[PDB]
């Protein structure tokens, strides 16, 4: 019965990889449609700023 | 003469960097940016012929 119990505990941990944390600084990316002129990218980045 | 044949093969079986329309630096009011294809390396024997 104890074997069944900690086998239930054994099956309780899925195969994840790693959790997240706090760092202090982050990054924002902007992607524009294919064939977009750099002027539009500059406008979008200025809007983000 | 074989020399001219070699020279012509070198010329016609050549890849040429065609640049692109509206590359950097560009005007302030254009929206089009596309690569330019000029010449590609030959593939088939009848292409060489």
């Amino acid at each position: 019965l104890i074997c069944a119990g900690m086998a239930v505990l054994f099956l309780r941990t899925p195969t994840s990889f790693l959790p997240e944390e706090d760092q202090g600084v982050f990054m924002t990316t902007a992607q524009l449609p294919s064939g977009a002129t750099m002027v539009n990218t500059t406008k979008v980045l200025q809007q983000v700023t | 003469v074989p020399s001219d044949v070699i020279s012509q093969i070198k010329v016609q079986n050549n890849q040429i960097s065609g640049g692109q329309l509206g590359g950097m630096p560009q005007a302030a009011d254009q929206q089009l940016n596309a690569s330019i294809i000029v010449q590609t390396r030959l593939q088939t024997p009848e292409e060489f012929g």
